[PDB]
């Protein structure tokens, strides 16, 4: 339980997952060309759990980049810290995958998958004891999504006792007016419930009312939706990149997290939301944290958490502030919003907090909740798969492909069958 | 799901395949079809051009028995 490694899959996978390095990069004092220069030495500790080590003591990230089609990893190898990973890292085609869940899982990206493997297996050897894999993509596409889910698969064949982690965008037709990204986000849960132990349920819906309701933005651009990202991505691993007590590895993490196998499918919240052009000269208190991170306006899922319960709680605060006061807030949502929180599971809110801010603010707090309100976003796409598959529209891409409607039929009855274990310990 | 992930890629190249040979077929039947049809159509045309000409010799072995008595 020391190395991960991580992985960019797609259009969104290899933006987000450039971002989230870009971020943590900043917080690690680590630049574009490799070489650390930070003031404190917490940034150097951990610095091995997502780094490797090269001549001249340069810090190489511990990251495969995956794509179908050349053009977001040249933008990528020529964006900010372009040139900081592993040249060999880079795995791609030329064919593309076409939003297509098909093409990317079962054809196009069974052509390249292959490759791909032989890169994680060069990094699992360097590594002195691996944890697992972290995964970053979203549901919606073809590539991140069915080759994503592919490379899972695959992954749990030749590590099947390590822990597997995503961070999956999930797709919102107030983002993307592509008319299959249902087909493709159903078909690509199903494997999600089958062969990943976390899951952070990052909702294209929620990071677009944010912007535009509370970051008053009136035209949310990519780079505006994966701010959001970027900030909860570092929040989420702060316990894992720095020295902490709580939730230390993806493994101890998921025994926290993850009361069933299935219900696996964590609630990211954060604060204080920010956006690039925002200011924020006023550190907010504690207690405002703690408001606001519980608040269903913070939450990057677009759920209302009120809705359901809460099976498990993780927070994470950052910055230098009265660890004293920390323990009495949070404590006190526990006790005013009680009934918010399964009693058969006591004491399943735990806190930690690192001393190091994220880039920007004095005062931030991350949340991941293991929330039974899920279950809408699931519902949500359940009823944008139906309206389509009753009528068999749009299959022919995909059993051109070489499916059958069967594998559709039993995608969506395993993610029917997801809602209602969600709603079975809403209700205990 | 490895042995499912080689079925469905196979049945891919199966169904294109034989996509490619229907088509190939289809398309070799009607055009034999046509070149029977087209050549039967001149075939009638010139047989009824040649009876004709078998027509014209009666008359002009009827008129040789007139002009002779
Ligand atoms: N947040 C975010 N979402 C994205 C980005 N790019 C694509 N998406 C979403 O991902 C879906 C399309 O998948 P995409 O990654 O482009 O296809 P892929 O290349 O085959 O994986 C849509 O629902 C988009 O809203 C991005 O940069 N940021
Ligand atoms: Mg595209
Ligand atoms: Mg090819």
């Amino acid at each position: 339980m020391r190395e991960i490694v991580h992985i960019q899959a797609g259009q969104c996978g290899n933006q987000i997952g450039a971002k989230f390095w870009e971020v943590i990069s900043d917080e690690h004092g680590i630049d574009p060309t490799g070489s650390y220069h930070g003031d404190s030495d917490l940034q150097l500790e951990r610095i091995n759990v997502y780094y490797n080590e090269a001549t001249g003591n340069k810090y190489v990230p511990r990251a495969i980049l995956v794509d179908l089609e050349p053009g977001t990893m040249d933008s990528v190898r020529s964006g900010p810290f372009g040139q900081i990973f592993r040249p060999d890292n880079f795995v791609f085609g030329q064919s593309g995958a076409g939003n297509n869940w098909a093409k990317g899982h079962y054809t196009e990206g069974a052509e390249l998958v292959d490759s791909v493997l032989d890169v994680v297996r060069k990094e699992s050897e360097s590594c002195d004891c691996l944890q697992g894999f972290q995964l970053t993509h979203s549901l919606g596409g073809g590539t991140g999504s069915g080759m994503g889910t592919l490379l899972i698969s695959k992954i749990r064949e030749e590590y099947p006792d390590r822990i597997m982690n995503t961070f999956s965008v999930m797709p919102s037709p107030k983002v993307s007016d592509t008319v299959v990204e249902p087909y493709n986000a159903t078909l690509s849960v199903h494997q999600l419930v089958e062969n990943t132990d976390e899951t952070y349920c990052i909702d294209n819906e929620a990071l677009y009312d944010i912007c535009f309701r509370t970051l008053k933005l009136t035209t949310p651009t990519y780079g505006d939706l994966n701010h959001l990202v970027s900030a909860t991505m570092s929040g989420v691993t702060t316990c894992l990149r720095f020295p902490g007590q709580l939730n230390a590895d993806l493994r101890k993490l998921a025994v926290n997290m993850v009361p069933f196998p299935r219900l696996h499918f964590f609630m990211p919240g954060f604060a204080p939301l920010t956006s690039r052009g925002s200011q924020q000269y006023r550190a907010l208190t504690v207690p405002e944290l703690t408001q606001q991170m519980f608040d269903s306006k913070n939450m990057m899922a677009a759920c209302d958490p009120r809705h359901g319960r809460y099976l498990t709680v993780a927070a994470i605060f950052r910055g230098r502030m009265s660890m004293k006061e920390v323990d009495e807030q949070m404590l006190n949502v526990q006790n005013k919003n009680s009934s918010y929180f399964v009693e058969w599971i006591p004491n399943n809110v735990k806190t930690a907090v690192c001393d190091i801010p994220p880039r920007g603010l004095k005062m931030s707090a991350t949340f991941i909740g293991n929330s039974t309100a899920i279950q809408e976003l699931f519902k949500r796409i359940s009823e944008q798969f139906t309206a389509m598959f009753r009528r068999k529209a749009f299959l022919h891409w995909y059993t051109g492909e070489g499916m059958d409607e069967m594998e559709f039929t039993e995608a969506e009855s395993n993610m029917n069958d997801l809602v209602s274990e969600y709603q079975q310990y809403q209700d205990a | 799901k490895r042995e499912h992930e080689r079925e469905v890629i196979q049945k891919a190249i199966e169904e294109n395949n034989n996509f490619i040979k229907m088509a190939k077929e289809k398309l070799a039947q009607k055009m034999e079809s046509n070149k029977e049809n087209r050549e039967a159509h001149l075939a009638a045309m010139l047989e009824r051009l040649q009876e004709k000409d078998k027509h014209a010799e009666e008359v002009r072995k009827n008129k040789e028995l007139k002009e002779e008595a």
